[PDB]
Formats: C-alpha cells, structure tokens, sequence
C-alpha cells in the first residue's frame, strides 16, 4: 500500500537557497506518487498531426507508463483513448501507425469503432439476456485533447487550465520553431526509439537547464567535428549576450547572435536552407527569434527540443531508474525532399542513440543512477546556487523570468513545480503555491 | 541459385572477415580503418511492427537511420576515440564478434563479391555490464590485384525494436 | 512489513453487479496475503498415486511457492514433508522422482529417515555434549495428506474441511473423467513444465468460467484442423443443450451431446477408444457423464483439467506477475500400450508448450500482464456481466448452481471466495459468508 | 571414428543448412516446406535432473514429447500461420539461427549422411522481448540425383528443464 | 517509506536456547535497516597499506554499497573519500588503482584535489557572481580512518569506540598471521571479484562458527587432493584438542598442533617455508600462536581470513539477496619471489570461483537462498543448539570467551550483536548490552 | 602476415576442436583427459580497469590467477567429480560450446600450430539456471606421427572484470 501521509516532500528541495537531496531518484513511492498526480494531470505530447493525416489513421504511443492509441475522427477531428478492452482489459491495437475501420480485442473478439463506440459483441442475445447497455463499455477516452500549431497535447484531468494557459509563455519561445515559414511543420521519416537506465528527471533538467556542460562534456565533438559553410566555432566563444528563460518548470536558453550561424554540427545545406528563409523567418517572427538558431528547451514535464539541429524528444518514465526515449525529426512543411534528406541525416548522425553528444549526457546519466544505490550516497546534499539571486524581467520584447545562460533559475523552478504538485490535491492551489514563490523569488 | 564460388575464395573471405572481426576485437583501430575502401558506405535502419493488412500488401511504416557513414564519417568517429575526452568509452568497452553462416555468392560487376553473415557481438563494459546485439549483415569486398580484400560496404540489421541499450560507442 | 489492515478488498471486486479492477492482478501486499492465506489453508493437488507406487519412491513438488516432497511409506501410506533441513534450512531432495532410503543434507551431514525423523547426526556426543532431542528436530510434515481417486491432495491448515466436504459437488463432475473403467486412472510418459509471465488468477478464471473465448482465440486451430474418424465440426455448432456450474470457486462447463465424440482436436484412435468403452462408461456413471467429452474443469485455486483430451495442470504462483505450468497426461490403467501413445501424442500435440491451442491464451495473459504497468491500465472497471441474474439449479440429476455455458457465475463466485478467503481469519467465517452469498444469488 | 566426408561434401551440406537457416530467417515458408523431404520426423524431448545412482545405473525419470510432427503436420502448422488469424504470430516474430560446431558423418544407407551441430536461436519479439534457445541438433540429409538436398529427419536438444518462454511458436 | 518502528528484531532471533527464524535473510526492510545501523556505524576494511605505497596513490572500493576511494596524501597520511562529485553526484574516479594529482568530474569539469579540497570550478566568475565558497563544497571525507599492521579500517561514524577497542580480543588472534615476521605483511598480485547469490549473513556466520561443515561439505577435496611434504591427513583427525573463541561477533577456531602444519590442501613450498620461519615466529608471537596455521577467523561484519592458506575475504552487500566476493592473497613482506609464487598458486588454487573448496560453499549458500522464497520455507524455526551451556575461560594465556570447537558460541553472539545494533540508537546501548548479554552467558 | 596452413590443414584442426568441445558436452571426461597432451598449460587471468594514462604508456593494474593447471591438476579434478561426492556438480550442470572465428596460423618449432578462437560457453544448471561465458581462446595443437592431434596449451580469456557466476565448475 502506498500512503504519502508520512513522506514529506519539501525536506528533500531547498529552491531558496539552492540545495537538493539525491534520493528523489530513487524512492519508489515517491515514483507511484509521480505517476499518480505528475503525469496524471500535466499536459503531455501525444503526436505531430502529420502522423495522422487522414481519417481513420491512427498512432500508437503513450502517456506515462500507459498505452495510448491517437486516432483521426471522419470529420477531420483528432481523439485519444486507453488501448486497453473493457473484457478482461486486453490490448486493442498493436502496430505502430496505419488505417484502420474498427478495432477488434483479440482475446473473444469485442469490436470498437474509431470513435470508441462499442459496435459488436459476438452472441450477444445469448451471452447477455438481460441486455448489454453497449453506450457504457465504450473505450476510454481521453477527456482533454488539443493541438497547437502540429503538436498534439493530451491531459487525463479536467479541472486543469487549458493548453495556452498552462503553456504560458514558453509558447513565445516554441513559436520560433514551429512559426517560421508559411505551412507549418511536418515529421520526417520515422522515430527513434530507445532505453536509458536512468530516473526521468536527470534529462528533463539537463533540457531545461544546463548549457553549461557542453563545454566539458562535448569538448570531444567540438574538436574533432569542427561541404558548404558550417559555423566556424562553438556559438559560447564568440557571442556577446545571452539568456535563458525560467518559469512554470518550462526552460529555454540561448545565446545571442549578428547572423542566422547554427552550430557546428549541422550539415552545409541546413544552414544554407536557414541563411535563404531569414528574410522569410525575420519576417513573421522578428529579429530575436529568426536569428535565434541554437539553444536548449524543454516543456514540462519530458517534451524537450533543440533548434537549429531540428530534433524533438520525449521522455518516458519506466519506473524509478529507468527512461525511454523517443526521438523525432521535424522540418518545414514547404521545403524541398533534398533539404529533408539533409536534415534527417543531420538529425540522426548529430542526436542519434549512435550520435556523437547523447552518448556522453546517456553515459553520465547512467553512471549517476548507478552511483544512487547506497545509503550514503543518496543522503547527501548537492548544489542548485549557480546564479542564484540574479533574476530579472528584460523589457525589450523578451518575456517572462530571466537570468545568464549560466544559471540553475530553470531547474529551481522545476524542482519547485515538481514539489508543489506532489505535495497539493487540487490544480488551484498548485497555481496559487506557483504565484506565491514566483513573488518570493524577485524579492 | 546463384553461381556460388569455390572452396578457396570462401575460405579467403572469411578469414578476411575474421581478421577484420579481430582487429575490431584487439582496440587496433588505424588498422581497422585501413582495412577499408574509400567508397564504403555503413548503413543501419530501424526495425517496426506493421498491420496484417499492411505487411500483406508490402507497406512498412517509416523508418529511420542509425548509422550513415562514409570512409571520413568513420575517420571521424575513430578520432574521436583517439582524443581521449571521449567520456562514453572511458574506459573502453570489451567486444567480441561472433561471425556465423557465411554465405558468399558472385555479382555482375567483376571481382567484387557479396557476403551475407550473422553475427552475435557481445559488449562488456566496467563492472557488470553486459549487451548482446543479434543481426544479420551483407556486405561487399572487392579483391585488389595485391592479392588483398576491401570492405566496399556493409549493411547491418538489428533485431530490436525498442533498443535496449543507452548508446552504441562500439562499431559493428 | 506487510500490514493487510490499510488493505480493503471488497472494494475491488463487486461480484452483485459484475464489475472488477484490474489492480488485483498486480499488487504485491495483495500477493503476500494470498501466499500467507489462499495457499496456506487451501487443498492443493500433490502428484498421482502412479508416480509414488512402491515404498520408498518420491516425487518432488511445490506447494504455493514451497519446495515439497512426496514419499510413499512402508506400510503403504503416503506423506510430505517441506523439504527444507532443521539446520540452515538447506535442501534435502534435489531430484525429480526416484526410490530413496534416507534424505542426507549435503551441507552438514544431518540424515532424515523416510518417514521425517531424524536418524543420524555426525559427532553428536562431541558436538551435543549436553544432548540433542531427535525427536523434535524432525522434518517439517503437512498435517494434511488425502487421496482422491488417484489424486493427492495436501492441506497446511488442520482447521479447514475434509477433502470430501471441501470438494463438494465438483466431486460429481471429477468422476466423470476419474471413474470412467474399472482400475482407476495413469498418467503416462512424464510432466511437461514452463513459466508464463502472467499472474495465477488469470488461468484460473479463464479455465474455470471461459468457454466464449473459443470461439474467436482458436479459430485459426478450428479452421486449420478440421486417420480414424474425429468430429466433424467443433461441439458448439451442432450442440442442442449447454451447462455450467459455479459454486464454491469450483467451476466446470460442456455441451450436451447424442454421441461419445470428442473434440476436433483428438487423434482418431482416442476417439475410437471412447466410442468402444461408452458401454461400460454408461454402465458405472450413467447417461449425462458418458457423453461428457468435451468441456472445461477448474477446482480452486489452481487444478485445472479438459475431459477429451485428457489434460491436467496445476498452476504454481511465482510472484505477482509470473506463474509456473506443470502438465500431465492422464488416461485410463486399463488401455493398451498403443493407445497411451495415441493418447500422449495428442495431449502433447494440442496442449504442449508448441501446441495449437494453449499459444493464445499464453500470449493474451501475457499482453494483458504487460498492460497493467501503467496507474491508469490498473484502475479501470471491468465488465462481469455475463449470464447475470439467471441462476437455477437443475432438478434431472446435475447438481449445483447452473447457467448456460455461456455466462461468468463462476468467474464470479471465484471471486467471491477469493475476496471471502483474503478478509476472514477462521474458515468458519468463510463457510458463513459463501453461505450468505450462495444465499443471495439465488433471490 | 567414422569414415568422414571430404571437403566438399562438408561445404555442400553446410551451405545447405545455411540457406535452410535463412529461408526461415527470411519468413519464406513455404519454400522451406519444399526444402524438406517427406518422411521428415521432426521431434524433440524434455530435459529432466536424475539421482546419482539413476545417473551410474542409467536410468532417467520419465521423459515426454514437445515437437513430434510428420510433413503434414509442419504444414498444417505453416497453413495456420498462412490464416493471418493466429495471434500468437500477429506481429511475426523475428528469430536468427547461428548454426555452428558442424559435424558430418557417413551412413550405411547409400546417399544418406548424419550431421549434428550446435545451434543459437535468438527470437526477438515485439517491444523489448528477447530469447535465447541454445541447444544441439542431430539432423539427416538426403542426396537427390538432381544435385539437391533434402532434409530426411531432425532431432532438437534443447537445454531448459524448465522452458522460460511461455511458448514456442517458431520453428528450430 | 521505511519505518523500523513496526519491526521487532528480538522475535526472530533466540540466542537463549539456540533458534533463529530464517526471515532475516529475506526481509528488504530489514536489509534497508541494516544499510543504515550496521555498516552505517562498525568498522569497515578498505585495502591494505601496500596497495597505496606512494604519495597520489589511490584505490577503489566499498563500504557497504557506498564507493569509495583511498587516497594516500602528501605528508605520508591516508584519507577516503565518498567517490560522488558534489554537482549532480557524478563518479569522479572510475579506475581500479593507479596515480593521480586531481580528480575531475567528468560531467561538468569540477575539480579536487587528492585531499579532498575543490580546487577549479570552471567560469566561477560567470557561472556564480554572487560567489561560491570553494570550502563548503569539498569531497565527503570518511571522519574516521585508521590503519592496523597494514590494514586499514574505515568508520562513517564518530561516536563508536576506536579501532583498538572495536577489535577488543580478536587482535590476539589476528597478530597471529599479521605478525609473524619483521618487516610486515603485504599483498601478492591483485584482486578476485566475483558475485554470489546469497545474503551476506551467510558466509559472515560460516566463516565466523563453521568448522563443522569441513568433515562433510569438502569430503571429496580431503579425498582427491590428499612436490614437497605436506600435511598427511586432515587436522581434525590427529588434533590433540581445539579451541573457538566468540565474542562480540567476532569469532575464531583452530585445532591444537605440535608441529608447524598447514592444511593438506596448501602446496609443499609453502609448508617448507612456514616451518623454516617456525623459530622467529614462536620467538615473536610465542608457542600457541606460532604452532597455528589452520583455522577460520571472522571480524564482524565482513572481514575473513583463513591462516595457513593466507587467503583475505571482503563481502559487500548488494540487497537483501546477492553479496559480492573481494579476495585477497596476503604474504610476509620479507619472502622470496619463488615463495611468493607458491603463495599465489596456492591460494588461487584453493579459494578461487574455480578452487576445491569454495565451490560447495556458494553452491550451498545459493540453495539456501533459493529455497527461502516460500511463506513457510522463512518461518520454520532452526537450531543453534550445538556447545550450548559449556563456554569458560581459560587461564593459560588465551583470552576471551572459549568452547570447543564443534559449537555455535560465535554465531550466536554474531546474532546478538547483530540484533543489538538493530534495535538501538546510540554505541553505548550497544556496548551496554553487550556487557548484559556476555554476563548472562557465563550464569 | 604468417605463412598460413592450407585449407585440409585448417578443416583437421577445426575437426579436432569440434570433437574436443562434444566430448566436453557428452559428459565424457575421461575421454576428453585422453584427448590431452603431457606438458599441457591450462591458464586464465583476471580482467582490470586502467587509466588513461596507463594504457597510453601501456601500464595496467595487477592481475591474478583463476586456472593455472597441469595435466596432472586436470586429472586430479576429474577424479574430484568421479567420486559423485562433489555437491558443486550434483545435479552435473548441461553445457554447450559454441566455437567460431576459426584462425589457424603455423610456428617456427615443427608440426606445432597455433589456433585463435572466440568461444561462448552456455552453462544451464537445474531448474531455470542460465549463464553465458564469451570470450577468445589462444590454444596451441601437437600433430602425432599416428595422424591424431592432440592439445599442447590453452590459453583462456573471460571479458568480465566481476564474474556474475558463482563458481566455475566447468571446465571451458
């Protein structure tokens, strides 16, 4: 049985002053309680609608640790339900995308419409003489679906505030992704699926937070890496300003720049696509975001992207040590099939399980979780003080809470999201609990 | 069938392969490298669960790269290993290569022929960290006039869907 | 530590109305309290009285996940023992099956008789200097050791009743496969073992209530399959009647039928066997139990047998997502040799662990195990509405609750007992309470 | 020992097998059912632990049957994987044969050899579900006038006393 | 969340009358409870002052399932250090042994010097404007290292008696292979690691009260293996008398001797050596301890040594069911390299994972642990019932609590021990039970 | 590269080891005993962890000893599991050797070759107990005037620095 009345989530974050205990890692009640109201009432990424174009194509993912099926309605509409029979709860539907009339439960053969209507039980006059009221055993459905701009969000709760308002202003630093060109965006051939032996939050603060361990950890790739013009140097030697932005547990962070220069990872022809649609790009969005070509984000909890390489991640809890990776790779609806071949082939060479960074952020993750099994070595405090007590609201366009790329305001307000939804029943008080240390925080 | 070669051009193929497999196994990666032509091409896809309907008619979902390397593209990566700042092979992982059924068949372009193997590569890695990888791999190697074989290219398969392990750092 | 008093179990099963949650199958407090009181007080089948024949043989087995063995005494009698020594608990018996004179532990030395008692402990005056009392330190024996028929059951509790009381009315359908000739049944050609990653009540309630699922899961079989004469086309097609029982967790169900044949499945000589021996069938049971060939069998919890094909199992728990198969082929000691080869290569062609029938139902307990990860996968109704409300007893010589085969009574009073066993303490109060429901379901 | 075949021979049957080995791999059934001749017995026993005098004397506990299949029943076992109706194969499963440790050996049959080799299965199933059968196998090939072989018997070994897969719906 | 108010160590164990209940070598909660009393508070072995001769020189090993790494200093000190980094609790140290001036995170770039200080934090000035204190934030430091004839002993605690008075009466029986010569001990040729599934109270308990198991366990060793003169036959067969000293969970035991024979199973060079030293080791040590070289030591919790194998055992914990195996080849600094040779082969030979005699070891304790899985296979008392009642002290110059040496005194008092720790907060309960339980065992 | 054997040469050898390794298996162990040479060498080290510095400069951490058998040491161990009072092996533990990667190259002493394998050891005990050994082995074959073969040395490398079984009971 599990009872969070005697844990006490507090004792173990300390956002004021910076400090962490490492056992949030590995405590399994403390994972079942995740998954009860982390996950359970969080937004969470679902698809790209370019997965589901047609109606009655569908997509097989998940949310949390539950199988979900994403199916296409007939009258252009988009829906989510448990892939899980109301007979003896046997899986529906196993593949991973395709078209489909009716989904058919292999174990006695209860048939659903695309809709989640229950169509046909075999011998039901004889089975049920009483009568099977067939409008109470549909599938369940997903009460809060919505998409923004391609990507498809999906929520078990209702009494949570909508896809804008919890999004907040992370949406202004997803737009310059998703909104530069005109036709929006689309996925490019498949998805990579992987396994980390590491607890979920280890790669969702790395995403929302830390820039600073490219200098150290990729040093490798940055020598050896670095035919058309690439970036001639990292972006952090040669760029004047920087800013990374905080809030709600959403993270982003960049550097600032005088021309549209990715890193140097990517191919020749993405950055001649990117120096062609600048004009395009400064256009719609402006002058920060169509210049901004490189940087870190992370939607809370596991929707994680990087910019210029064009690469997407989810992240999916499997218990308390382990995670599994999914990994897209999305580009503009209205480029040429040359420029999508080079862009997936940038995408899977750069952040591949082969690629030449994950390999270093897998491998120190692990070794952390690793390191977590003794009783000494998850007691002891750790240090969140980098750039502690430097926040600031720019007021140049810029929106939200701000500090220098270098700084943990990010991961505090991660972390303190993190406890304030574990350690609070009812969405409200979560908002309020946020509002209060988002004053505390400026003063 | 196809018209297969004799006894000595197999026997001078595997041990080819086997060579190549032992020099992978013995960290001797320059000469590994050298052992390649210039014009290889290292390809790896994924691996997905179609519909019934789908696999009878001939339609996959889509797929994906994992490795899409040429000679330089490798060059790259053993560089890479050779800095020593390379964090996920410090301290290297130890690999054995299992090569099985062999099957070695002519093509129409002269003196280049075409293998098919399975293979079975073990990776231990520091203190209890054991990954088997299971497949099957086509390859192609061209015969010099020095009486000496090059790999031309290498097409690799890995059976799993969801791959278990955190990275691939070891060359297949 | 395991405390059940937080726990609450008839909020789970709601067997008035028909309703479960799947959390049953997954919970690991709720596994401990099953090994501590489901298996602890219930009759558990042992072996068949053909593998212990002569004094002096053993056969070695589990009792819930409990190491036992089975010897056969001097006099003729038959016992078992917890085959753990009384000094470090190390194993006494590692073999299969074999004729033994004494159980020596390998560790020390100390060397039991047949019949539990301890007869020789090296250096006893030297290492005992004040003396050892053999007689208390001898092997751990179950107080409980019945034969039915060729079938041995054992009981760890002393409180619970008799074999006979404890059957009850399955008894009456137990002789219909037990009773068939003259000289009592065999098993033939050794036991047949493997692990399924799916809890134990899954088996159990599909062996005891599930006749539907045949029809849709083994089509492929049914279609494929169907040199003697065998049935023409599966029972249900042409059956004029159908009966299941449920009552005390015991469930049994087949179709009436004008003619001794079996199953499509059977070789042609089992079923020319059948037709030869209806006489003397007809002549000990009678008319309805000559004609039984074909159906299901559950005794509770976990001995499961199939009339045609003449199969046994028994289902041994291995945690709460894992469970073991032990498989038998029974037939008559009276047959030939040719026909206990004709009956064993059917058993094992249909019924194996390759064999056409059991691979869907593996692999549906398996994809439903998997499902239930997730911590909405486990907290979603069910439906066990089946048959509801048409509950009679029969008054031509069947006894029992009845139903028509295709309902879920005795899914429910499965249930019901399981539910009853987990919350009560005395047997006496389960007596009462199944009582009071068999009470109820009826009105 | 016995009066063993010469080079050749070996090559031949062991290419024989491989192609066997991958024409499963390459879910062509069909074309396998035709690989075999018709009196094929394909049969395969349980593995159980004896006492050590039951070991010394020879005597075994009692064994039972988990393959015994003519031509018709490999078949009637292909045509129910045909249906698209057996959901214990729905998605495929996708399995590798490694064949090693081949041993060839004549027969007082004319045109009849015995070969025993060693074998790893690896049978990958859908979303992170992994198997290793290892085992022995005694199999017979037949020489037909046209060249051809053809698989006269096969006899599976397979270790576990207790199988951890809760079924076997590939064929070894 | 882990609560030891609800658990009561004192029923399970019966040190009065010789009864354990086999519960404790399966319990997770208990292992979590051990985790934190027993290994958190009592002297652990890190490595041998041979190992790290140097200045800069390191090792890496265990304390419980903590890492840890020895580092010998700069003025000729030794110090350890909890081996996680205090960002992100990353490995510093990932190597066996070797030389080293700093320790570098390799996850972000922190460094540390070899006595634990942070010496560089890379951009400091950016990443931390309002300024990091380097002192705060060094390694966590072992508070209590101290090293005895070589080997050093490592405490996470401070308020536990000093190494010396841990030991109490065990050094007298430990300077018997420390000291047999001038010049000090050292370690020969590397580490065995290696993996056992089995609790780690198993071996601790054979090691520290088992020379019984040898007359029956290792019968087929005595046979086969009994080109210099070696042992004729078994000790125990000849031994004049024999002695076990328990006390505190400290244990000993050997046989009475009167001539400088090993075991048969160590090879002739050795036997030639240690009756060529004879007459400086009985000139140092005196006659009894000079004339011992077979027997079984045990200090609690993990350190096990055998005398005239000259073999050093170290078991660390990995969960409530597996150990993990460190062993040792420890020779006299002032021997030959032929000598040292023969000491390797010989030791390797006997207690490797491929040696004669610990094969039956592992295999026994496996077996044990296997078969405690079942509900009633853990709640079967045992018996600890051998010597019971006949402990005294001599009055020739061996001090502590004695018995013969077929007895269970040690493990019982281990138990006791073990049980104290347990269910007490501070050392001096400890010691104060100690006291009550050592006075009641006399009377 | 070394003046390798011709292709009979390689087959006999190849041959042999396969016979070797089904005598191991078919629990044969006198058999085997006799297949062995006198001044047989039967070794196997531990396996570490250096620095980077040390594997630079070619430095590694100490290792020890886990086999370092004579004939005679063999001899004595079989005899140890004859005596059916060896509870390490009772029930005895069903192994399969899987050979591969067969290079065969000659040495300047006559009728003496040296032979490089990988190996993988599946070691299946009672009731649901598995374990893989991979590795490679560096063995050394002695040709007799008789046309027999028999072993000279074996050299044995595990690739697990914390081996996860508890015992080696048998031999590889």
């Amino acid at each position: 049985m599990t009872t969070p009345s005697d844990l006490n989530i507090y004792q173990l974050i300390d956002t004021q002053n910076g400090r962490v205990t490492p056992r949030i890692y590995t405590d399994p009640d403390i994972y079942q309680l995740e998954l009860e109201r982390i996950f359970g009432r969080c937004w969470l990424f679902l698809a790209h609608e370019s997965q589901i174009p047609k109606p009655g194509d569908f997509f097989n993912t998940y949310m949390g640790e539950d199988a979900v099926v994403v199916v296409r309605q007939k009258d252009g509409s988009i829906k989510a339900f448990l892939n899980q029979c109301r007979h003896r709860a046997m899986r529906v539907s196993y593949a991973d995308c395709g078209n489909t009339r009716a989904f058919t439960c292999p174990y006695h053969g209860w048939s659903y419409g695309i809709n989640g209507e229950l169509i046909d039980v075999p011998l039901e006059p004889r089975a049920y003489p009483q009568g099977l009221c067939k409008s109470h055993w549909g599938l369940n459905e997903v009460p809060c679906v919505e998409s923004y701009k391609g990507l498809i969000f999906g929520n078990w709760d209702t009494s949570a505030p909508g896809l804008r308002d919890y999004l907040g202003d992370i949406a202004w630093y997803l737009d310059g992704m998703l909104d530069r060109r005109e036709g929006g965006t689309e996925i490019v051939g498949g998805v990579q699926k992987w396994v980390i032996n590491c607890n979920w939050k280890f790669p969702a603060e790395q995403f929302a937070s830390d820039q600073y361990h490219a200098l150290f950890s990729h040093a490798s790739a940055v020598q050896v890496l670095g035919g058309d013009g690439q970036t001639a140097r990292p972006v952090w030697e040669t760029a004047k300003d920087a800013l990374q932005f905080g809030q709600d547990g959403h993270g982003s962070g960049f550097f600032f720049t005088e021309k549209p220069d990715a890193n140097v990872w990517v191919d020749g022809a993405v950055s001649s696509y990117y120096r062609e649609t600048y004009a395009e790009a400064e256009q719609r969005l402006g002058e920060v975001r169509a210049l901004r070509l490189a940087g870190h984000n992370n939607i809370f909890p596991t929707l994680s992207w990087l910019n210029g390489t064009a690469t997407l991640r989810v992240w999916h809890p499997r218990g308390p040590d382990q995670v599994e990776v999914w990994a897209f790779c999305i580009t503009d609806k209205a480029a040429s099939d040359e420029v999508k071949a080079a862009f997936e082939n940038s995408a899977t060479r750069a952040f591949g399980p082969a690629g030449f960074l994950e390999q270093d952020d897998s491998e120190n993750w692990c070794e952390i979780q690793k390191l977590l099994k003794g009783h000494r070595a998850r007691n002891s405090k750790l240090c969140l003080e980098m750039g502690l007590g430097q926040e600031k609201r720019r007021d140049d366009g810029i929106p939200g809470i701000t500090n220098y790329i270098f700084s943990e305001t990010a991961a505090r307000g991660m972390y303190q999201r993190w406890a304030d939804l574990l350690s609070s029943e009812s969405w409200q008080e979560v908002l309020d609990k946020t509002a209060a240390y988002q004053q505390e925080v400026m003063k | 069938m196809s018209a297969q070669v004799s006894l000595e051009l197999h026997h001078r193929i595997s041990q080819f392969l086997f060579h190549e497999a032992s020099l992978l196994d013995d960290w001797k990666f320059r000469d590994w490298l050298a052992q390649l032509d210039e014009e290889i091409r290292y390809t790896m896809r994924t691996t997905v669960n179609a519909q019934t309907r789908d696999r009878r008619k001939g339609v996959q979902p889509p797929t994906t790269w994992i490795f899409n390397d040429t000679k330089d593209q490798l060059e790259r990566r053993i560089a890479r290993l050779e800095t020593g700042m390379a964090w996920a092979e410090e301290p290297p992982s130890r690999t054995r290569h299992l090569i099985s059924n062999c099957q070695i068949s002519e093509t129409d372009i002269p003196n280049v022929f075409a293998v098919r193997v399975n293979y079975l590569l073990y990776r231990a890695q520091k203190e209890r960290d054991e990954t088997f990888y299971v497949g099957t791999r086509f390859d192609k190697v061209r015969r010099l006039e020095d009486d000496n074989w090059r790999l031309l290219e290498r097409d690799i398969v890995l059976d799993q869907a969801v791959i278990t392990s955190h990275n691939l750092s070891v060359l297949f």
